[PDB]
């Protein structure tokens, strides 16, 4: 029926208004009701020459054309099958040419849509009208400048919806030489700069076509045209902050544009590499909950391009990244990420203070200062946290699972990050080697330890086999799977290198609150056995502790628990002896 | 000794006084200096360092007293003065690479809010924002957010919560003086209503004051708004929801359609500006939290839901949700007339998405799956969703979104059809159940052969496969015997053997359950 029904409405402008809708909403329950293969061909040889006839008259308004322009969507919205798309082609490709870069209607929108809908079935013959398309494509990329310069003081949807067809259209098909035609557009870019409104819209535009030339991640071009893209990145910096989406697209193009080399080693020598996580890479004052990527991606550039950073450059960097490495907001992942990049970026500093003098004790000095201060907030909040919901004897608790095993690696990451600080401030800045340390960072370094002590505290909450936190006994005697071994191996391997006598007043200082920790937490004391195995090291610290321990003898009749503690250390004491006689 | 200005500059002199001092046994050097706060008057003023150094003495002397506080009246009128003082501001920010005096924004918070608790200075309580949320936060922010968050809503308001409203909100001419956008004026609203909302589960006048003082756009000047337009929208949202209620709201909200919070919402989210995806949203929750008590009007109900499935394209996930949640079991109980009509209206924004947007049908879909309680008495819609999964299940899902869905709404669709025998199209629903069939054996391909994640999907899709039978709809369910053939006789290709074919395995054990229920199968183990 529904053949007769669409045929007898056969109207052309006798009843304009509301009879094409009737006939749309005809075919709309014909396209939902199912149809038959000998009902399948015949509507398409019949609705061509019907859109054809409707398009052929009628090319801010609000008449019939639009209206018109629905029931042609709605064709698109079609999309039977492919024996019926050459006609189609022609007419999509003859109304696309018309009436572009002007104050038109969206029918260029839906025209692109079905020209992306019509490529996928990979026809060759239609290769020279979609290449008349990519000329005009090429006349309007070469035009856009003068488009933004005669509007000035005194709609702009068309380019991205032509870029992102072009992209499309020129991913699937055999790989030809036109692409090297777009390059050379890509060279004309425009690059100057409600009609605000409509100013952002041609800067959106520009983010489409800079998302489009990402085909620099691609087979390698002939890149002489650097002043174009540090344009775009001016640009970028120039887009607006309001609009979430398309800055967090533009941002994942420019991470896809740094994550190869050929690109990296042109960033630092940009603008001093000043534009770094300063308010450019995210919103000013609109949003910044995009903020991980971009510091992602500027985690990944600055660690690739680190080798060629002078002094001012990374200290600068170094104080933007030690502003996130304390927010709360941030989740945990992040400020891994950023303790893993500042541990790598301590060796290169160190490396470098050869040069200008050095100057890197200062930073090094100042970030191990809030190294400490992390490791301080966490083990202050982050164990207040875990230990307000464990369950004594044994959904959101599956996402608090993640966070645990997110601080869980935090206090890793930090515990090696701080060893490697500690290898740097003691191998620069003239040098003397194994200098004694000053007061200032002796007791940094004492109220480092003190703050880690408990920080490794994490280790005592496990996952049970039903998703609830167990909380870990007192003392069981046990491996602990491993994980925290080497954690509390490298804490301990951050102060055997140290000089001694400054080692010395650090532990004669913090032996107490040592051994009390270890009461509290049996896995510390590896700590001491590691203090103990260390040549240069092991003397001084059995000299404190049975100093400490001689005067805190008669502890021992009043508890078990303090007693059995002394007992292990004084025979941890007499094997380091029988080691170091 | 030590308070000599050519003492007290070296560090070293300066660092022993600051040692003795917080000792133990200073009590008698701290009395001295607590006995003469002008001292400190002279250095909160190159010689800018005294500033640093009174502000660590007075630090130490607060921490160590927690009671000379009342007596500090004339220093907290320059201890405040420089915590406000945008030079201080400029010359901490500014370079702080490798620059001393780090401490010194922590200590100056903290003995600022150690006085601004003792005495409920207002101002001084609302200027300690400037470091709370916004500025330069090195350690500054916990120490002073957990007491706002915590202490404050505990016993600060507890005899004047509409007094101290309404100097908060009379705060607007002295913060204008020095601070006229969100970077204070926003955050402000913080520290209120963490005790509207702990007392909220009293204050007549603010209700009426707050809708009036606050007209629409404030001050007829939208251009500053960027941030204080969100939270104020939560504030409306969560007013209309806790703490004044229909009692308190019907008062002054009658004039809604009026410059009351009607129209402070209505058009910014109805037209096409402020494209910011927070603000819209968020005056569309207001809206929707509006309709949910009150505020029944003609039939807007429906163009705010309209608005809002049409609008979650990208990322506005966790608004456009709890709207809806919100939202959703309203419309049908004040629409009992028109049940037909909104279900109708919900098809026909369903058809018209002929485009198929593909991340919008995902939304809608996962919209539709939320509420799984509010369409069982539209079985006449499952068939778009059912052909939406058929497809969506077949395109390449890399990603976690489209199979998932897919097998979440076939999970829908199962509690249906629980739910309707024990309170249906059947060429439909046996094309679902051979669909679940399909896709419980091939997602276990989308992940490597060991050593990740996807199994635990697949396990539960093969339960609800399991329970889908129970019901009455297992007859007509056709066996897959040509997908279970390519999939298993893959093991002739010693490629690509991976635990899918095991998967399938235990699927044919299902079907073998089935069989040993109704023989009839045998006929049909041909292949």
């Amino acid at each position: 029926k529904k053949y007769l029904q669409f045929v007898a409405a056969l109207t052309d402008v006798n009843t304009p208004d509301e009879t094409k809708l009737k006939m749309m909403q005809e075919v709309s329950e014909n396209f939902e009701n199912v149809t038959s293969s000998p009902q399948y061909s015949t509507f398409l040889e019949h609705i061509i020459p019907r859109f054809l006839t409707f398009l052929q008259d009628g090319e801010l308004q609000e008449k019939p054309a639009q209206q018109l322009r629905k029931l042609v969507l709605e064709i698109i919205h079609r999309i039977p099958t492919n024996e019926h798309l050459r006609p189609h082609t022609k007419n999509v490709l003859s109304v696309m040419f018309r009436f572009l870069e002007t104050e038109n209607e969206e029918n260029v929108l839906i025209c692109l849509r079905i020209i992306i809908e019509l490529h996928k079935q990979f026809r060759p013959p239609i290769t020279q009208e979609i290449h008349h398309f990519l000329d005009f494509v090429k006349q309007i990329y070469k035009e856009l400048p003068k488009v933004v310069n005669r509007y000035f003081e005194n709609t702009h949807s068309i380019i991205p919806r032509g870029s992102l067809s072009l992209k499309v259209l020129a991913e699937l098909p055999i790989i030809v030489v036109l692409m090297y035609q777009l390059y050379k557009l890509n060279i004309h870019n425009v690059v100057a700069e409600e009609l605000y409104a409509d100013f952002i819209a041609a800067q959106i535009k520009t983010l489409s076509f800079l998302a489009y030339i990402i085909r620099i991640y691609q087979e390698l071009v002939t890149k002489y045209s650097q002043q174009m893209v540090k344009g775009m990145l001016q640009l970028l910096s120039n887009c607006p902050a309001e609009t979430a989406h398309l800055r967090k697209e533009l941002l994942i193009a420019a991470k896809h544009i740094l994550t190869t080399e050929l690109r990296n080693q042109f960033i630092p020598c940009m603008d001093k590499l000043f534009d770094e996580s300063i308010l450019i890479g995210s919103g000013y004052t609109a949003r910044e909950t995009l903020r991980p990527l971009a510091y992602s991606t500027l985690a990944d550039l600055v660690h690739h391009v680190r080798q060629h950073l002078p002094l001012s450059d990374l200290s600068l960097a170094v104080q933007l990244f030690a502003k996130n490495i304390d927010d709360e907001s941030l989740p945990s992942s992040i400020q891994t990420m950023s303790c893993k990049l500042l541990l790598n970026l301590v060796d290169c500093i160190r490396s470098k203070s050869e040069q200008e003098s050095g100057n890197g004790r200062d930073v090094l000095m100042r970030m191990l200062e809030v190294f400490v201060l992390k490791f301080h907030t966490i083990a202050r909040y982050q164990l207040s946290a875990i230990f307000k919901k464990c369950k004594p004897q044994s959904d959101k608790e599956d996402k608090q699972t993640f966070q645990v095993t997110d601080c869980r690696s935090l206090v890793k990451t930090l515990v090696c990050g701080v060893k490697t600080i500690t290898w740097g401030i003691t191998s620069c800045k003239q040098f003397i080697p194994n200098k004694q340390l000053q007061p200032k960072e002796t007791q940094i370094y004492i109220k480092l330890v003190k703050y880690a002590m408990q920080a490794l505290d994490i280790y005592q909450v496990q996952i049970a086999g039903n998703g609830q936190t167990y909380i870990r006994v007192a003392n069981c005697q046990t491996v602990r799977m491993k994980e925290e071994k080497e954690v509390l191996e490298h804490f301990a391997g951050v102060f055997t290198m140290m000089n001694p006598l400054t080692f010395k007043e650090i532990f004669q200082t913090t032996v107490p609150y040592m051994v009390e920790r270890i009461s509290k937490n049996y896995a510390l004391q590896i700590v001491a056995n590691s203090f103990l195995a260390n040549p240069t090291t092991s003397a001084l610290f059995a000299t404190i502790l049975v100093e400490y321990l001689l005067d805190r003898l008669p502890e021992m009749g009043s508890n078990v628990e303090l007693s059995n503690l002394y007992l292990k250390l004084f025979k941890l004491v007499f094997g380091s002896v029988s080691l170091f006689a | 000794l030590f308070m000599m200005e050519a003492t007290l500059n070296d560090p070293q002199w300066s660092r022993m006084f600051m040692s003795f001092l917080k000792h133990k046994d200073a009590r008698p050097l701290r009395d001295v200096l607590a006995a003469n706060p002008n001292r400190f008057i002279t250095l909160l003023l190159m010689r800018l360092d005294l500033q640093f150094q009174a502000i660590k003495i007075i630090s130490i002397i607060v921490k160590n007293d927690d009671s000379w506080l009342a007596s500090q009246h004339s220093l907290v009128s320059q201890l405040r003065r420089v915590w406000v003082s945008e030079n201080f501001q400029e010359r901490h920010r500014k370079e702080n690479m490798a620059a001393t005096n780090w401490k010194e924004p922590k200590l100056l918070a903290y003995c600022l809010l150690n006085y601004c608790k003792r005495n409920y200075g207002d101002i001084e309580l609302l200027f300690q924002l400037l470091r709370a949320f916004t500025g330069r936060f090195l350690c500054n922010m916990t120490f002073l957010k957990e007491y706002m968050e915590e202490e404050i809503p505990k016993n600060y308001s507890i005899a004047q919560k509409r007094a101290l409203f309404f100097r908060f909100v009379d705060f607007n001419d002295p913060n204008f003086g020095d601070e006229l956008k969100a970077k204070v004026l926003q955050h402000i609203l913080n520290p209120a209503f963490l005790y509207s909302f702990e007392k909220g589960e009293d204050n007549p006048e603010s209700i009426t004051s707050v809708f009036i003082t606050k007209v629409l756009d404030p001050e007829k000047q939208a251009d500053m708004l960027d941030s204080l337009r969100i939270y104020l929208l939560q504030y409306a949202t969560l007013l209309v929801e806790h703490a004044p209620h229909h009692i308190h709201d019907n008062n002054k909200n009658r004039n809604s359609k009026l410059r009351r919070l009607m129209t402070f919402a209505w058009p910014c989210l109805l037209s096409k500006a402020c494209v910011d995806p927070a603000c819209k949203y968020s005056g569309h929750l207001l809206l929707a939290h509006i309709i949910a008590k009150f505020a029944i009007h003609k039939k807007i109900v429906l163009q705010v839901f309209h608005s809002l499935l049409k609008a979650h394209a990208m990322e506005a996930r966790a608004i456009v949700r709890q709207a809806m949640a919100i939202l959703t079991p309203a419309v049908p109980a004040r629409m009992e007339d028109g049940h037909q009509m909104l279900t109708h209206w919900t098809r026909k924004i369903i058809v018209e998405e002929g485009h198929t947007v593909p991340q919008l049908v995902h939304i809608l879909h996962l919209i539709v799956q939320h509420f799984k309680v509010y369409y069982p008495v539209r079985h006449h819609l499952v068939q778009h969703m059912v052909s939406a999964m058929q497809r969506l299940g077949f395109t390449p899902s890399v990603t976690i979104e489209q199979r998932r869905l897919a097998v979440d709404l076939s999970e829908v669709v199962i509690k249906w059809e629980l739910q309707r025998i024990k309170d249906i199209d059947k060429q439909h629903t046996d094309t679902v159940v051979n669909f679940l069939i399909r896709v419980a054996c091939q997602v276990n391909d989308n992940t490597n052969t060991a050593g990740s994640p996807g199994e635990v999907l697949s396990r539960r899709c093969v339960n609800l496969l399991k329970t889908a039978l129970r019901p009455d709809m297992w007859p007509k369910s056709e066996l897959k015997l040509q997908w279970f053939d390519k999939l298993l006789m893959t093991v002739e290709q010693p490629n690509q053997v991976n635990y899918g074919n095991i998967c399938t395995g235990l699927e044919v054990l299902s079907f073998l359950l089935t069989v040993l229920q109704s023989p009839a199968i045998l006929s049909s183990f041909k292949p």
